[PDB]
RNA sequence: CUCUAACUAUAAAAAUCUCUCUUCUC
């Protein structure tokens, strides 16, 4: 099965992890844009931008 | 080191009569012709690919598209 | 009321493998006890938020087709001597199940509490990591 | 149509109406379309280009990548492993090949093919080495999308030059039958192994 | 020929035990083939690998020879197998390999009549091996059987 | 001359070290 879902990001709430390569990204469905959630991007990005998830309710914390 | 490919007997060199019959035979219905693909099929060496390659443009047997030089490309003639 | 067959959740949620277990409202008869190290390998992410979430649509779906449609929640931390804080997976497996169908009433913590009594666990200086 | 009064005069289809700047005067720009949603503002399509090399001041501002050619950026992305450094115009010449060669394979206006491959090609769920010392574990993140068609790209050029190495087939037929193979869904192709690899281990690793 | 199953079905299942043999690691870790069942690949990544710190990649893993192993989820629509080698407990490693003894022996004798008959060796697991394995618990209890009981 | 609200998710291991001390006055 394939359950991908498009979120467009709207704010990138600053950046994270070991290394530093990893971003927060604040998402928000593009189906049902009443809904919002952070999730970790690796690569670069800027407001607007969309991504393609699997998982949907996955809120993963912090990386460190 | 040591070949430990084993390979057969890296592709034929000679021609033969069948040989030749099959790739006049079945130079279309292969919409791509060309020197490492005519080698593929392990009927040809590789150094007359283009010499009977060359050859099938006798009386249009495959059509061209291109003739950069380190290749050939050639599709079935219509 | 239009007929909300109601159940409960009772999460147990420790820094350990944390508990998905439904019973009646009664708190008698078991439905889907899957835990968290049930849908989980590595055993480090029993704890994991992601183990919650499964756990928890594996419950979702086993109390929707029996029968329970809505679900009273009552988080659990370790409790007793122990530590008194809710588990990680707690907030999770609780999210899930909000999201899964099942609907959800009164949420409340269920963690034991002592007056303080039978010594914990460590000695005087304590786990000195 | 209109043969122009010129005292140099240039042939027939490269002069009669080119008010439709299209790639090599054979593929054409228009007709081309991306599938997904992700992958368009990424995906250069929309400049019609005569040549996939131009000396463009693509590298000064965090994402002026992104406006870059995409048919450029695979002949730019073909040189590697140095023995090949520089000589765009050989990897310009292996591109036009391929190019060919995915028109009369399975005709399907090549741009689109080359688009659909590098759109079904781009990992979008990656992971980070987030292990310190102990638990020297892997975690699972989604991957943007510029990152996407970067890996797509490296991806598919890496397996067609790991193909075309010491091979008989030549580097366009390898890089043509790697696009073609990552348009549908064979697995044969390097890049969707490598890319579906990626994509397991992330969930694995979740 | 040398191939088929040693066990009922081609696919490994959930929470299982084999053992394989590795030939490959690549940087995520080592798919490797196993030779308790059919000969399909399954990948132990690095995290599942050694139950000690990992110092020693080589050292541990010595490409080209055989190891217990265990599986933790199968994908039944391709063939892919995730599998572990650190989660395997000393009590269990022993029959592991029993296990795997008694099924690499059963199979050189097949092989033999396949060989000689020139008859599939799937065909002899699916005639003999398998209603034996069904009886008896394993087949070479059966060929022990058969020496003494006809 | 005037008012009490926001709260997160860190611990793998890391032992040891040979000379040689040289100064302040118009
Ligand atoms: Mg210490
Ligand atoms: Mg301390
Ligand atoms: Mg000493």
């Amino acid at each position: 099965k394939t359950p991908v879902t498009l979120a467009k990001v709207i704010k990138v709430l600053g950046r994270t992890g070991s290394r530093g390569g990893v971003t927060q990204v604040r998402v928000e469905f593009l189906e049902d844009t009443t809904r919002t959630i952070v999730r970790n991007v690796k690569g670069p990005v800027r407001e607007g931008d969309i991504l393609v998830l699997m998982e949907s309710e996955r809120e993963a914390r912090r990386l460190r | 080191s040591k070949k430990s490919h084993k390979d057969k007997a890296k592709h034929a060199v000679v021609l033969d009569q069948d040989k030749f019959d099959r790739i006049m035979k079945e130079a279309p219905t292969y919409r791509y012709v060309s020197v490492s693909v005519l080698v593929d099929r392990f009927k040809l060496g590789g150094s007359l690919a283009r010499v009977a390659l060359r050859h099938l443009e006798n009386e249009g047997i495959i059509k061209p598209v291109s003739k950069h030089s380190k290749q050939a490309i050639y599709t079935r003639a219509t | 009321d239009n007929s909300q067959v109601f159940g409960v959740a009772r999460i147990f949620a420790s820094f350990n493998d944390t508990f998905v277990h439904v019973t009646d409202l009664s708190g008698r008869e078991t439905i889907a006890r899957v835990t968290g190290g049930m849908k989980v390998k590595a055993d480090r992410d029993e704890s994991s938020p992601y183990a919650a979430m499964l756990a928890a649509q594996d419950v979702a779906a086993k109390c929707k087709e029996v029968g329970i449609t809505a679900v009273h929640i009552k988080i659990r931390a370790t409790g007793g001597t122990r530590s008194k804080t809710p588990g990680p997976g707690g907030q999770a497996a609780l999210r899930a199940l909000a999201r899964s169908g099942l609907r959800i009433g009164r949420i409340e913590d269920v963690t034991p509490v002592p007056s303080d009594s039978t010594r914990k666990k460590g000695g005087r200086r304590g786990r000195r990591l | 149509f209109v043969p122009v009064e010129l005292a140099t005069t240039i042939p027939v289809e490269i002069q009669q109406a080119q008010q439709e700047i299209k790639l090599f005067n054979k593929w054409s720009f228009e007709d081309v379309e991306v599938k997904d949603a992700s992958l368009v503002d990424y995906i250069q399509i929309s400049k019609p280009i005569y040549v996939a090399h131009t000396a463009g001041r693509y590298a000064n501002k965090r994402f002026r990548k992104a406006q870059c050619p995409i048919v450029e950026r695979l002949t730019n992305s073909l040189m590697m492993n140095g023995r090949n450094n520089g000589k765009k115009l050989k990897a310009v010449r292996i591109v036009k090949h391929t190019l060919e060669i995915i028109n009369v394979l399975t005709d399907q206006n090549p741009l689109q093919v080359v688009v659909d491959a590098i759109i079904n090609s781009g990992p979008r769920e990656d992971t980070t080495r987030v292990g310190g010392g102990g638990a020297a574990r892997r975690q699972a993140v989604d991957v943007s999308p510029l990152r996407r068609v970067n890996q797509s790209i490296a991806l598919l050029t890496i397996g067609a030059r790991e193909a075309a190495f010491r091979n008989i087939k030549t580097i366009a037929e390898t890089l043509a039958e790697e696009l073609i193979n990552a348009a549908k869904g064979s697995s044969t192709s390097y890049a969707i192994k490598k890319k579906d690899e990626l994509e397991r281990v992330a969930k694995s690793n979740r | 020929t040398s191939h088929c199953r040693f066990y009922e079905n081609k696919y490994p299942e959930i929470d299982d035990i084999v053992m394989v043999n590795v030939q490959q690691i690549a940087e995520m870790g080592a798919y490797v083939k196993l030779l308790e069942y059919d000969n399909i690949e399954g990948m132990i990544l690095l995290s599942e690998l050694s139950r000690r710190r990992i110092r020693s990649i080589q050292k541990l893993i010595r490409v080209g020879k055989n190891d217990v192993a265990v599986v933790l989820r199968v994908d039944k629509e391709k063939g892919y197998i995730d599998l572990s080698k650190r989660r395997v407990s000393s009590e269990d490693i022993i029959k592991c390999e029993e296990k795997y003894q008694k099924s690499k022996t059963v199979h050189s004798i097949l092989r033999y009549c396949a060989e000689k008959f020139q008859i599939p060796l799937e065909e002899l697991y699916k005639t003999i091996a398998w209603p034996l394995s069904r009886k008896f618990g394993h087949a070479y209890e059966a060929f022990k059987l058969s020496i003494i009981d006809e």
